[PDB]
């Protein structure tokens, strides 16, 4: 009773935690009360209690820095105690740690203890560790001295001292600047997969100690180069309290044969007596690559004594085994048979609002100016990865200090901490260091929720209820798990996929033509494995297969070579969708401008049952898609877009952007020749309408309509 | 009431204080200063189900009584402290 | 075991082989158990490393050494029969060996059976219910469900009586009972380790499963049982049995029960081949894969080989344009070679299907191939009405339901889809009999209902390309 489950943090806060609304009723302690928390071998903390509506009713969230204080890891338990007699202080000494403050000197009050304490009225206890970030350093204190004791409430009129050598940190203090779960900022999903494979085994041991069942002994994280894959692994053996030992390819295979293998085997033996511990091996293509791709006797041998290793895991009690690689099939197939290295992690690339967290976690002890904004960078950084992000940040950092540091001209080993707290950075040195950076995942295919929404499609009201009971019937309530597309082209087909993985927040996976194309033409076609695994890791997402026919119209369509229908590519991908069940949470569609000619297979019972019929808008659709374009920009109110969607009677929504686009830019135009007029006026639609022209003819229609009715 | 305004918080302040008129501010759980000429709601600045505020008399008052020499040893009106209750 | 064995130095692999059997021979009889031994003696013409090619000599003179080594027996296991150095499999030295698979629907039974010797089960405990929903599982997995849910019941109960000691009374231990909430909670920790690879079984789908098609059951006992229950006559009358037959028609008629149907009565073992394994074999170029095909018949004989979508390699060649030749290729040459080399003797048959018929090479349809052709049509009205009343024979249905009047709309309704019809309103009536508690038998409103959501798989212009096709026949 009256105690909770330590959870992570949402306030970052180091001074507050927080509860759900029910156990501070029954505590009977208000928003803002100071409370103490009683934590393991017999210490203590005060803090303030807020609440929100995440946290669980029987959990409580706080921080790495509260944690530490009370010697907690996540997933303990701890005794809340309101202490609403805490009284303000009188004076209180704080002296930093020495580990944080070398090369930094002057008055570290000013900087630091004086805006961190003013006017916050934080509960303050003797022998607390607290972190204050600013001048691009983290600095932490301790505090040695309190007036009352043992704790107390800073207030405006309480002496604040520090005088001494900085403190020496303990051997039972951890550093707050060593990797944790706040340190990663996208692939949460990852992250919380990993949590629930490898944290119960280290945290509770004696759970399997009892039992001839082992947990799983490898993981195998893979994904580009800098995405976080050694960061999740260091941060999760820094969270739990596993040892971890850290090995790589280059650093093995640089030795000569027989100290080589012994050195592999000598890390394992140190875990064992070290366990629990997470041994990682980075770069397990080069430790482990591929023996049918080497003749040399030290790349076998190795992959040999790796194998028999993860073996030995079923001895080696509490030790787990995770790898970095760069794809799951640069390896060696042997480490991926049951046991060993069964479980597999696609990181991925983040997306922007992934990337928007990763710049703010870089920027914890970066001074921003007031133009900064971190959105609009995540925007522009497409392509990039945590790895260079942290250097678009370090590069803005530099920039920002030669402007500033040529006006301080302070030559000396130490660098006053009032002269970086005045430094900030402004948008002039990230976009700066955007220029000179280079993306390290620009060629990797990018994978992420799209932007497109039900209110950017004109017309289709009934198609996107449809879209909504396909995903929405088999949750609320054998459903189908695909849908194929067809119809005149330039009508939605792409953006039905896009709006439905919008709205449910799933990641949208695009596959062209020309990826089908490349495929065929290189008998590449076993990346459609990859493709299906990609959708699978992604899930929940949306599996879109565009011009499903571009192969068979690249092999003569009309005329046709070696073959029809069925291709290298469209088998593979009638391979693995048998192989799905509606339970993996994605949704396949496909889209096809020829359905004619298309595979039949694809359409039989359990696979693409669904298929809607996509045709031209109608008149009040017309003018919904106008609008829709047009809900970007400034249009007069000489415009009248009903009479253009009733001249554009045989227009398809392709067609009527090129319309809008025309007029808009005409009203650059105007706007440029001008000023060297504001909004899009009816004159500017009046010259588009004399180019545009319908895309699809009758003809074709009526080839749609047929084929429409042949199926029903 | 959860949709009260933050000035019928003040105007009670002021009846529980010695000195109704002199001067004073609130600070909320959030670090939040509340201004008592603000239309703000309870349930809008996060002060419901139940909050503690902090409080501070003006800055400008408190020169005056630092440097006076008057030591603010009563915040309350005794016809209210008369009546107080221990907590177990 | 592979790996150790080439873990080691140049020549210590070498001398460690040679021990092992020299052992043996010491303490004949005995049994050498090489594991992983696609590790240890990979194809030569696979490797490069002068050690490795040298080992696999050294284990090649080592089995043939056991001419001379009495009462001394090698065994090995490996993933793929064919993934091991040929010489290996020559006559003397491992020249028997057999294909161990997956366990069966029973097997997995008999493995959680087997597992739970020890263990006391409540009542409310269903482990065929288990076995059922563990699909892809292997021993391996079932043992950890066996371990795992009497490690729950441990948890909830002795946890509250006992200290973290060594030693347990014998009363606090017999009087625990592992429940089905703790197999179901196992279940959803484990992941089956063997989903993909094909499973081959003695099915349990029998004759009364099937709604319709008296007079196709009837001649599938012809083609199958016939041959060898009566061969006197097939000999006196100078018969050639046929090894298979091919159906074709609409989806979701039968096709896959009529197979295991008859591989039930005869007690034989069912494989199932599906189109993308014949896909496969033919983008990858790797046909060999055919003859594994075949030899898993051979060795799981008696045995019923399906074929399902053999119209897939025609569509590969392009099935409705194509090029100017045949549907002649590499995949079904290897597999009509196959075909003509496998023996009635062996008590295998081969049945195909296909949903394009008239795309299907004619090779197949030669003799000694799947010369039968049996045309599978929706059910009929006599025959909707034997789907319906078979679907529901596991739960009563109320006097209000007309089973006859729903085969009379459900014209154009598969018995894929009449399937579904009975499923979901059986769940309705399951989901209202446990709200009741928060009935005894399927109401009228229950079929109602579920006809709100079923429809037809088969379309109007399908069912006459099938039955045009049928009529060209004649
Ligand atoms: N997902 C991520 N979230 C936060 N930081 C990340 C992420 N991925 C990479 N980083 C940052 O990039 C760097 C990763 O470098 P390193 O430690 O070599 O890891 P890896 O190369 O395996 O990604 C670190 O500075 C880390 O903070
Ligand atoms: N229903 C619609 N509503 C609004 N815009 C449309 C619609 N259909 C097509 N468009 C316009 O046509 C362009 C291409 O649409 P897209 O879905 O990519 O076509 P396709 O699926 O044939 O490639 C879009 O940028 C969009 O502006
Ligand atoms: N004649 C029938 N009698 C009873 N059930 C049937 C019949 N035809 C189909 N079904 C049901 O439809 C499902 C699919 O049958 P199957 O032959 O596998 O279709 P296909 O192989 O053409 O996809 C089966 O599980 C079965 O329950």
């Amino acid at each position: 009773p009256n105690r909770l489950i330590v959870d992570e943090a949402i306030n970052e806060d180091n001074s507050v935690v927080s509860l759900s609304q029910p156990k501070m009723d029954e505590l009977q302690l208000f928003r803002g009360d100071t409370v103490l928390l009683k934590g393991k071998k017999r210490r203590e903390a005060v803090c303030i209690v807020l609440s929100d509506d995440t946290c669980s009713d029987e959990k409580i969230r706080m921080n790495r820095v509260v944690r530490n204080n009370l010697r907690v890891r996540l997933g303990d338990v701890i005794s809340i105690q309101p202490c609403p007699d805490v009284k303000y202080g009188k004076r209180i000494h704080v002296l930093p740690i020495d580990d944080t403050v070398e090369g930094i000197t002057g008055n570290l009050f000013e900087v630091y203890l004086k805006p961190y304490f003013l006017e916050a009225y934080r509960p303050i206890r003797k022998g607390d560790i607290f972190l204050v970030r600013g001048g691009m350093r983290a600095v932490e204190f301790k505090v040695v001295e309190t007036d009352p004791s043992p704790y107390c409430i800073v207030a405006p009129d309480t002496v604040i001292h520090c005088e001494g050598e900085p403190i020496k940190r303990e051997d039972e203090e951890e550093s707050l600047n060593e990797v944790g779960y706040d340190d990663i900022g996208g692939c949460r999903k990852q992250l919380a997969q990993i949590k629930e494979m490898v944290e119960l085994p280290l945290r509770h041991p004696a759970l399997f100690k009892a039992i001839g069942v082992k947990p799983p002994r490898g993981i195998l994280l893979y994904g580009p180069p800098g995405t976080g894959k050694t960061l999740i692994a260091r941060a999760v053996a820094n969270e739990t309290g596993a040892f971890f030992f850290l090995i790589n390819g280059p650093e093995i295979m640089s030795k000569l044969a027989g100290e080589s293998e012994s050195n592999l085997r000598k890390a394992f033996e140190e875990a064992e007596k070290n366990a629990p511990a997470i041994i990682f091996i980075d770069e397990l293509d080069a430790i482990a690559p591929k023996r049918e791709k080497t003749h040399g006797e030290v790349e076998r041998r190795i992959v040999s004594q790796l194998l028999t290793l993860m073996d030995g895991l079923k001895q080696r009690a509490h030790v787990i085994v995770m790898a970095a690689t760069n794809r799951p099939n640069s390896i060696d197939p042997a480490l991926r048979r049951f046991g060993r290295f069964d479980r597999e992690v696609d990181i991925g690339i983040p997306d922007a609002t992934g990337r928007l967290e990763i710049l703010q976690i870089h920027t914890k002890n970066m001074k921003l100016a007031d133009d900064v904004d971190l959105e609009q960078v995540a925007n522009e950084t497409h392509g990039h990865v945590g790895a260079d992000l942290a250097a678009l940040c370090s590069e803005a950092a530099l920039q920002a200090i030669r402007k500033k540091m040529d006006l301080i001209d302070l030559e000396d080993e130490t660098i006053d901490a009032e002269v970086m707290n005045s430094l900030a950075v402004t948008m002039d040195d990230f976009r700066w260091a955007l220029s000179q950076s280079n993306p390290s995942a620009l060629r990797e295919t990018v994978v992420e929720v799209p932007q497109v929404t039900w209110e950017d499609i004109g017309g289709l009201e009934d198609v996107k209820r449809e879209l909504q009971e396909l995903v929405q019937y088999p949750v609320e309530h054998t459903p189908s798990k695909g849908v194929l597309f067809y119809g005149p082209p330039g009508c939605g087909k792409t953006l039905l996929a896009k709006a439905i993985a919008n709205e449910c927040q799933a990641n949208f996976i695009s596959i062209k033509g020309p990826e089908l194309l490349t495929m065929w033409f290189g008998e590449s076609e076993a990346n459609v494995r990859e493709i299906f695994d990609k959708a699978r890791q992604a899930a929940p997402c949306v599996l879109f297969f565009d011009e499903l026919d571009s192969i068979a119209k690249a092999r003569g369509g009309n005329i046709g070579d070696g073959g029809g229908a069925a291709d290298r590519v469209i088998n593979q991908i009638l391979t693995e969708m048998d192989g799905m069940s509606t339970k993996k949470n994605v949704f396949i569609i496909g889209a096809t401008n020829r359905p004619d000619i298309i595979d039949p297979a694809i359409l039989r019972p359990g696979r693409l049952d669904q298929l809607i019929y996509i045709p031209l808008p109608d008149e009040k659709s017309r003018v919904a898609i106008l609008k829709a374009n047009l809900r970007k920009s400034p249009v007069a109110k000489d415009v009248d877009l009903e009479f253009l969607a009733k001249m554009t009677n045989g227009f398809s929504g392709a067609d009527l952007t090129e319309i809008c686009q025309r007029a808009c830019k005409l009203a650059i135009r105007e706007s440029i020749e001008s000023e060297i007029v504001p909004e899009i006026r009816r004159d500017h639609f009046e010259e588009a309408m004399r180019f545009a022209r319908r895309s699809v003819s009758d003809n074709d229609i009526r080839k749609y309509e047929m084929f429409a009715q042949t199926l029903q | 009431y959860a949709r009260e305004r933050l000035g019928a918080v003040y105007g009670f302040v002021r009846e529980a204080l010695q000195s109704d008129w002199l001067p004073f501010e609130l600070l909320a759980s959030g670090g939040q200063k509340l201004s008592e000429d603000e239309n703000l709601a309870l349930n809008e600045c996060g002060l419901v189900p139940s909050a503690l505020l902090t409080f501070s008399w003006d800055m400008a008052v408190l020169e005056d009584i630092k440097a006076a020499g008057a030591e603010p040893d009563s915040i309350l009106k005794p016809e209210l402290l008369s009546a107080i209750e221990k907590l177990l | 075991n592979g790996p150790e064995i080439m873990s080691k130095l140049a020549g210590e692999s070498e001398s460690n082989l040679r021990k092992a059997f020299e052992e043996a021979e010491k303490n004949a009889p005995a049994i050498i158990f090489i594991d992983e031994l696609d590790a240890i003696a990979p194809k030569r013409e696979k490797t490069h490393g002068e050690v490795e090619r040298r080992i696999v000599s050294q284990l090649l003179t080592l089995m043939d050494g056991l001419k001379q080594r009495a009462h001394v027996i090698v065994m090995a296991a490996t993933n793929r029969p064919n993934s091991i150095d040929p010489a290996l499999r020559r006559f003397g030295r491992f020249d028997r060996e057999v294909d161990i698979g997956i366990p069966d629907a029973t097997g997995r039974l008999e493995i959680l059976q087997i597992h739970t010797k020890n263990m006391k089960l409540a009542d409310d405990v269903d482990l065929e219910q288990v076995a059922n929903e563990t699909h892809g599982h292997v021993g391996a997995d079932l043992a950890a469900l066996c371990s795992e849910a009497a490690l729950q019941a441990i948890r909830k109960k002795m946890d509250l009586i006992d200290l973290e000691d060594e030693t347990i009374d014998a009363e606090v231990m017999n009087s625990l009972a592992v429940t089905m909430d703790d197999f179901r909670w196992a279940l959803s920790q484990s992941n089956p380790s063997a989903l993909r690879e094909t499973v081959v079984e003695v099915p349990q789908v029998t004759w009364e499963d099937i709604g319709g098609l008296e007079d196709v059951k009837r001649e599938l006992q012809e083609l199958v049982q016939y041959p060898v229950e009566h061969p006197d006559k097939f000999l006196k009358f100078g018969m050639t049995p046929s090894k298979g037959v091919l159906f074709y028609g609409p989806p979701g008629c039968g096709k896959t029960l009529l197979a295991k149907a008859i591989a039930n009565e005869c007690q034989a073992n069912f494989i199932s081949i599906k189109g993308p394994e014949l896909l496969t074999m033919w983008f990858g170029e790797s046909e060999a894969n055919v003859r594994e095909i075949f030899d898993k018949a051979r060795q799981a004989a008696p045995c019923v080989l399906f074929f399902d979508e053999l119209d897939s390699i025609a569509k590969a060649r392009g099935g409705n344009i194509g090029d100017g030749g045949g549907a002649a290729d590499r995949v079904i040459n290897q597999i009509l070679t196959e075909m003509d080399g496998m023996s009635t003797k062996k008590n295998v048959f081969i049945i195909g299907a296909t949903n394009r018929p008239d795309i299907i090479d004619p090779a197949i349809l030669r003799p000694g191939r799947l010369d039968q052709l049996i045309y599978i049509p929706l059910p009929d009205e006599k025959s909707r009405v034997a789907i319906l009343k078979a679907n529901l024979r596991k739960s009563p249905v109320a006097k209000d339901v007309d089973l006859e009047f729903l085969a009379k709309m459900t014209n154009g309704f598969s018995g894929a889809d009449l399937t579904e019809i009975c499923q979901r309103a059986c769940k309705l009536a399951i989901r209202e009999s446990i709200e009741s508690e928060i009935v005894p038998e399927i109401r009228r409103d229950h079929f109602e209902e579920a006809m709100r959501f079923a429809r037809r798989s088969v379309s109007d212009n399908d069912i006459r390309k099938y039955e045009m096709f049928a009529q060209t026949l004649q």
